[PDB]
């Protein structure tokens, strides 16, 4: 996983409100790569594959957290009746 | 050469000149005139969209003051944002293709001078609607496209259902 | 209400023109339509031999009400005609000289 | 049974018979399967 | 005569013919009129409240009775909103947590002050 | 118009029209076969990103 | 914005193909019940209108896929619960998006002819001024989504400067949380119902031509604009004119 | 169609099937006026255009924020979410 | 475009009536033939051929003008009266 | 023309000159009564325009509806409302006598009957008159770049300051002013030319002269309302009483 970018580096590279997390370190070369070409879809695919794989890892820890939420609801539902 | 201004000025030429000079130029000329002038407007805005992918740096142009009153100013301001260039390339493409299309579809109809005129003012007030840079210029284009839609749906004034 | 006569003939011919035209716009296929129209014809062939006025008027307004139930939203009109879309596009202006109203200027 | 049976035959004859009605439904399918086979074999 | 407001106009009229109001559209089109577009002969008496029975009047549909069409319209309305509102109950849960945000939910980034962290703040 | 109530002739389309049908027809089925092939795991739905 | 972009090219090709077949009939009629088969007579307007209808139903490899199916995906992918319901509603429309398009591809190109014989003698191709915009917008309505998708649908894009709130933004959530069934499902059924409406229009043609009294009332409701114009006219326009006459 | 029309009436947009005999000759004048007007208005609005981003230097904007903070401190004005 | 003539209407209506089954003969047909008497048509078969003739010319007939065309020559003159083809 | 261009604006002037300086402390207690009567004369006169058989009478009730918009900018206690009432008064004084010319000069001198039911399809014999009738129609409604919309907009904004709920139902005047005006305009402009009207002369040079002046003078105020702010910027601040 990439390190979290600094708050000042977010202010420098002008990353949008919804893109700033522990994966946005892989966003700032991508967009820059995207600015070198003219947003053409055949080009600059390696870096967007990198950013997508990082986001898949974020998605897997999101789903594992939601899985952890579902067990404690069942456990409190059984413990409140008894 | 100014890209932000020729998006505005060229469909104004393509509308004012079919009305003021339609009797003097004739249908056979005003067909190809209104056609080619919307064609070159459409080409200029593709080239501007190609420029805008290089740097996301929009261009605005400033005009005189509409109204100055106490806490409120309204200026004529025209700014091609990325949203604006998105809508703009689509409406100029559909417009220019419908101009070329209606050259041949209307060749038996009498009044196609007024028809190609009104098509061009519809495109023009659409342009001003998209590229305006306050809520006022949005309103000006917003009303006049409804005015054009009156003048366009009722093109056969003889037909009762069209009126 | 009346047996064999020209006015009863005019009524039944009008009702048959209706029932054909009415069936025409319900049905998209040719084959199912011309089958159906032959059936409709057979319904008119089974009748038209009725002697009394009572059962005649009974079946008459009963099939008028049966004709009213199967009405269609837009009848197929030819476009140059008053239901159509080509109706009154360029009606040619009648040739008129100019009437004048002022002694002094036009 | 059908009084207009000889009028309404040309609708079902030579041009609008069932094997002819589906003729230009996919005009460039046979060209594009060959060009796509060539592009499949040529990418490697 | 036929409409209710036409009956409301009746005690006002004096020495005026009080003819039956009939729509100028539901006249048949194939009879020859003086003006084909108006569907009106040259000297034909104009009704009590004419411009509702004009050619330039409303469209005046004839395939449904208006009270029935009121019922069908409100029926489709009510069945859509009832079906959607009941189908809100038969919904499945989702499989992810709603995603979180660094720097204590970007509260400094969306304006914010330490005392105003709750109004301009994200999940953390 | 030479026949009535009888079998119609095969139509005459000009040579420039019927070649442009084949070009717009060939580039449709070719481009669709390209975009199905290049995006086959994404388009159909494969290799789901839920962890096992 | 991306759907608004591709939708323009689509519908413009739809309206101009429609005007080319209205212009080519000597009658210049508009009833699809009276067009009949015109496949062998007008191959060019056919190939145009079928590129437009296949893009219109989001058949993949055309830009209707990329504009249209990802909105249906984003209804399920959103955070709020209630959005699940509009999935099905949007989904239902997509199946509906097939069926009438199949009608306006069937009854005017594939069916047995309905018009008289002379317009089938006089059916011919339109001018070069009618042909060339249809050509150019067919090419645009094929390639525009694959070209401009990187601009409007990136993993993270900085093109449009609008600012989503960080929780209303569900685009990373929507691409990954879809099961295989919910993504595979509109593709395969928008294919299948299209072939279904075709094959049921030729071979049987009685399922659609039943004469039940109840289905004819229902059909006449949906014909006359879900009786809306009547509910606008008698109860707002006409009552307004009466109270203005009062 | 080509139905007959009255020639007495004069409309500015042309009439029914307006096609004057010198339409190439008048087309020369109209292309002259259109090209000259387009070039003249495009050059006239050149100094009124400006770029959106990067017009004034960032130090000015940070100073303007500082002066905003000074003016806000003098009046004792709270933030929006402070309650 | 496409403009009809009188002989075009003639050979359309004659070929139309040659397609029809309940005629007497295909050989007694003239311009001046009565549909009711000469062709052997009922009160209701003349209506089916007025339906087919109005579909065939692409034109619509009110009920007052349909009964009047008793002979074939009246039908040819009447169909030639309208501008639509 | 002198009545509807000048006398109504004279009383719009008299509500400024005579009442707002020395009845201020009265005037605040009574702005809701003025808003009752102003909204109730915008809604109920513009709705009575729809049922009219006569043709000069429609433009008369139109003048009522526009002055009803005008006076709720005067009593708005705002800079915006006062300036909007002045620009409405001057722009209505331009646009409205042109409409009384179109009903009275070009159309009563020729046919001498003002009933609406006779007049249909004026385009096919008089194209440039129909051109006038439409561009003076749209200038009346509140379709912008004409000065009528500047008056209507700043008057509705000033009336929204002083009481928002009265401005909410005051704003539907943009709809109600369009209904009858375009309902008249499409009846005059379109259709087959009327069997009653025999064809007469095109619009003469003097009438086109009057029209061109009264339309340019709306368009200049419509494109730039600042051209007469040099007179009013004192008198926009003068009548305001915000303690
Ligand atoms: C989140 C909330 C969502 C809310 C959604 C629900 C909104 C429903 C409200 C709909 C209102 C529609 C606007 C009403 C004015 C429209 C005027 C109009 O369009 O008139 C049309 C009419 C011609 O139409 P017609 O003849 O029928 O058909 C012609 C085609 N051949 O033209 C004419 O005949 C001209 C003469 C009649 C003009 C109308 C006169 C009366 C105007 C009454 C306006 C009422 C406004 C307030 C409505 C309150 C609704 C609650
Ligand atoms: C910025 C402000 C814009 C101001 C617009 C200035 C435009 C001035 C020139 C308008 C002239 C239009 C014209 O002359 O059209 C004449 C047209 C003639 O009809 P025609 O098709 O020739 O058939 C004749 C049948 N005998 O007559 C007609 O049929 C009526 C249609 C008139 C079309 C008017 C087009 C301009 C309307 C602009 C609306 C402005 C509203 C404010
Ligand atoms: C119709 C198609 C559009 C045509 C557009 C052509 C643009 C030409 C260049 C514009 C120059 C400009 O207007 O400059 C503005 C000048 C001076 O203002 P400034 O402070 O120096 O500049 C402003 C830029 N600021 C803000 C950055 C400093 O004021 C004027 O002129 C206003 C004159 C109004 C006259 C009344 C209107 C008459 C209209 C009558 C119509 C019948
Ligand atoms: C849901 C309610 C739909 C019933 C309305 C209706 O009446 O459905 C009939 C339509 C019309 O069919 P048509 O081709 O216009 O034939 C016209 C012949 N009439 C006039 C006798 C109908 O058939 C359809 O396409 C809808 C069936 C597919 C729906 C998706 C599966």
């Amino acid at each position: 996983f990439p390190p979290l970018l600094s708050q000042e580096d977010m202010k420098k590279h002008k990353i949008l409100l919804a893109y700033r997390d522990r994966c946005a370190a892989l966003l700032v070369p991508l967009n820059e790569c995207r600015k070198k070409n003219y947003y053409m879809p055949w080009a600059c695919g390696h870096e967007r594959h990198e950013y997508e794989m990082c986001e898949v890892a974020d998605f897997q820890r999101r789903v594992k957290a939601m899985d952890k939420l579902k067990a404690e609801k069942i456990e409190q539902a059984k413990a409140a009746a008894a | 050469y100014n890209a932000i201004s020729l998006i505005i000025i060229l469909p104004c030429i393509s509308w004012l000149f079919p009305l003021f000079f339609g009797r003097q130029l004739g249908y056979v000329f005003v067909t190809r005139m209104t056609s080619t002038l919307i064609i070159i407007t459409t080409l200029i805005t593709y080239y501007y969209f190609y420029q805008l992918l290089g740097n996301n740096n929009p261009i605005n142009l400033e005009l005189f003051n509409y109204l100055n009153i106490d806490y409120l100013d309204i200026n004529y301001n025209f700014e091609i944002d990325a949203l604006t260039i998105t809508m703009l390339l689509a409406i100029t493409t559909i417009s220019s293709m419908v101009h070329i299309y209606s050259i041949g579809y209307m060749e038996t109809d009498p009044h196609q001078v007024r028809f190609f005129s009104l098509l061009s003012m519809f495109t023009f007030w659409m342009i001003i609607l998209v590229t305006g840079s306050n809520y006022f210029v949005l309103f000006v284009g917003w009303e006049f496209i409804g005015v054009t839609s009156y003048l366009l749906i009722s093109f056969w004034v003889t037909r009762l259902q069209a009126m | 209400p009346v047996p064999f006569s020209a006015a009863n003939k005019k009524l039944v011919t009008s009702m048959y023109r209706q029932s054909l035209k009415l069936a025409r716009n319900w049905i998209s296929n040719r084959q199912l339509f011309r089958q159906k129209a032959v059936e409709i014809r057979h319904k008119f062939d089974q009748n038209a031999q009725i002697s009394n006025p009572r059962l005649l008027a009974r079946t008459l307004d009963e099939t008028r009400a049966h004709l009213y139930e199967f009405r269609h939203p837009d009848p197929i009109v030819p476009p140059s005609f008053p239901g159509g879309t080509k109706y009154e596009r360029n009606v040619p202006p009648r040739m008129e000289k100019i009437m004048q109203h002022n002694l002094y200027e036009p | 049974k059908d009084p207009w049976a000889r009028r309404e035959a040309w609708r079902y004859q030579t041009n609008f018979t069932r094997a002819n009605r589906f003729k230009g439904a996919a005009p460039g399918f046979g060209i594009a399967v060959v060009a796509f086979g060539a592009y499949l074999a040529a990418e490697k | 005569i036929r409409a209710s407001f036409d009956k409301a106009e009746e005690p006002m009229l004096g020495d005026y013919p009080d003819i039956d109001p009939f729509p100028a559209q539901l006249k048949n089109p194939y009879k020859k009129y003086d003006d084909q577009q108006d569907r009106r002969n040259l000297e034909e008496p104009l009704s009590v409240n004419d411009d509702l029975y004009d050619m330039w009047s409303p469209d005046r549909f004839t395939h449904f009775k208006n009270q029935d069409a009121l019922k069908y319209f409100i029926g489709f309305l009510t069945i859509f909103f009832g079906a959607s509102y009941v189908a809100t109950y038969f919904v499945p849960e989702k499989a992810a947590i709603p995603r979180e945000f660094p720097y204590e939910g970007l509260w400094k980034e969306s304006g914010g002050t330490e005392k105003s962290k709750a109004f301009f703040g994200q999940r953390s | 118009n030479y026949k009535w109530n009888g079998p119609l002739p095969r139509p005459h389309v000009s040579a420039g029209h019927r070649i442009a049908t084949k070009f717009l027809g060939a580039t449709m089925f070719f481009w669709m076969f390209l975009r199905i092939k290049e995006e086959y795991p994404a388009m159909l739905g494969l290799h789901n990103f839920y962890p096992p | 914005l991306f759907h608004l972009l591709g939708h323009a090219f689509f519908k413009a090709l739809l309206f101009m193909s429609a005007g080319s077949i209205i212009h080519s009939i000597l009658n210049e009629s508009q009833d699809i019940r009276t067009y009949g088969g015109l496949l062998s007579y007008l191959p060019y307007t056919y190939i145009c209108i079928t590129i437009a209808s296949l893009s219109l139903m989001a058949m993949p490899g055309l830009t209707g896929y990329y504009t249209k199916d990802i909105i249906i995906e984003s209804t399920y992918g959103s955070y709020s619960i209630s959005n699940y319901v509009v999935y099905w509603i949007a989904y239902l429309s997509a199946v509906l998006t097939c069926v009438y398009s199949m009608k306006i591809l069937y009854l005017t190109f594939y069916s047995n002819p309905n018009n008289n014989t002379i317009t089938y003698y006089n059916a011919h191709e339109s001018n070069i001024y009618i042909t060339l915009p249809m050509f150019i917008l067919a090419i645009f309505a094929m390639f525009a989504g694959w070209i401009l998708k990187d601009i409007y649908l990136g993993v993270g894009t900085d093109f449009v400067g609008t600012h989503i709130l960080p929780n209303n933004f569900s685009y990373f959530d929507t691409e990954f949380s879809i099961t295989q069934f919910y993504k595979l499902l509109p593709l395969i059924s928008a294919i299948l119902v299209s072939i279904l409406i075709v094959v049921l229009n030729e071979f049987f043609a009685i399922v659609f031509n039943l004469n039940n009294k109840y289905i004819n009332t229902v059909y006449s409701i949906f014909n006359q604009k879900l009786v809306s114009d009547q509910i606008l006219n008698h109860f707002i326009i006409f009552k307004g004119l009466v109270t203005s006459g009062n | 169609g080509r139905y007959p029309f009255p020639k007495d009436v004069i409309s500015m947009t042309g009439g029914w099937w307006a096609n004057p005999s010198n339409w190439k000759l008048n087309g020369l004048f109209a292309t002259g006026i259109a090209v000259g007007l387009a070039l003249w208005v495009s050059t006239a609005t050149l100094p009124y255009t400006r770029r959106r981003e990067g017009i004034t230097s960032e130090s000015d904007i940070s100073k303007w924020n500082a002066a905003a903070g000074v003016w806000r401190e003098r009046h004792g004005k709270i933030s929006t979410g402070e309650a | 475009a496409h403009v009809l003539t009188k002989d075009m209407i003639q050979e359309r209506i004659v070929a139309l009536l040659e397609s029809f089954d309940k005629v007497n003969d295909a050989k007694n047909i003239t311009a001046t033939a009565n549909l009711t008497s000469d062709l052997g048509l009922d009160s209701l078969d003349v209506v089916e051929v007025v339906m087919a003739i109005e579909e065939e010319f692409g034109l619509e007939i009110p009920d007052h003008d349909a009964d009047e065309i008793k002979t074939v020559q009246q039908a040819i003159d009447y169909v030639s009266a309208q501008p639509a083809a | 023309m002198i009545l509807a261009g000048l006398i109504l604006k004279l009383a719009l002037y008299a509500i400024l000159r005579l009442l707002l300086p020395l009845l201020c402390e009265a005037q605040i207690l009574y702005t809701p009564m003025i808003y009752i009567i102003s909204l109730l004369t915008i809604i109920l006169t513009s709705l009575a325009t729809l049922r009219q058989i006569d043709l000069k009478v429609i433009i008369a009730y139109s003048s009522i509806s526009h002055m009803g918009i005008a006076i709720l900018g005067v009593c708005s206690n705002t800079s915006l409302g006062i300036y909007g009432s002045i620009v409405l008064g001057v722009a209505h004084g331009f646009v409205s006598p042109a409409l009384f010319l179109i009903v009275g000069g070009i159309l009563y001198d020729r046919y001498h009957i003002r009933i609406v039911n006779y007049y249909k399809g004026l385009t096919t014999y008089m194209p440039q008159l129909a051109t006038y009738i439409i561009i003076l129609s749209f200038a009346n409604i509140g379709t912008p770049l004409t000065g009528n919309f500047t008056g209507e907009f700043l008057s509705l904004q000033g009336g929204f300051i002083r009481n928002p709920i009265i401005g909410g139902i005051s704003c539907i005047s943009v709809l109600l002013a369009a209904i009858y005006q375009l309902k008249l305009t499409n009846k005059l402009t379109g259709g087959i030319s009327s069997i009653y009207m025999h064809r007469t002369n095109d619009v003469t040079i003097r009438e086109k002269f009057i029209m061109n002046i009264l339309i340019i003078s709306t368009l200049i105020i419509g494109i730039c309302p600042q051209i007469m702010y040099n007179l009013l910027y004192w008198t926009v601040n003068n009548y305001i009483y915000i303690i």
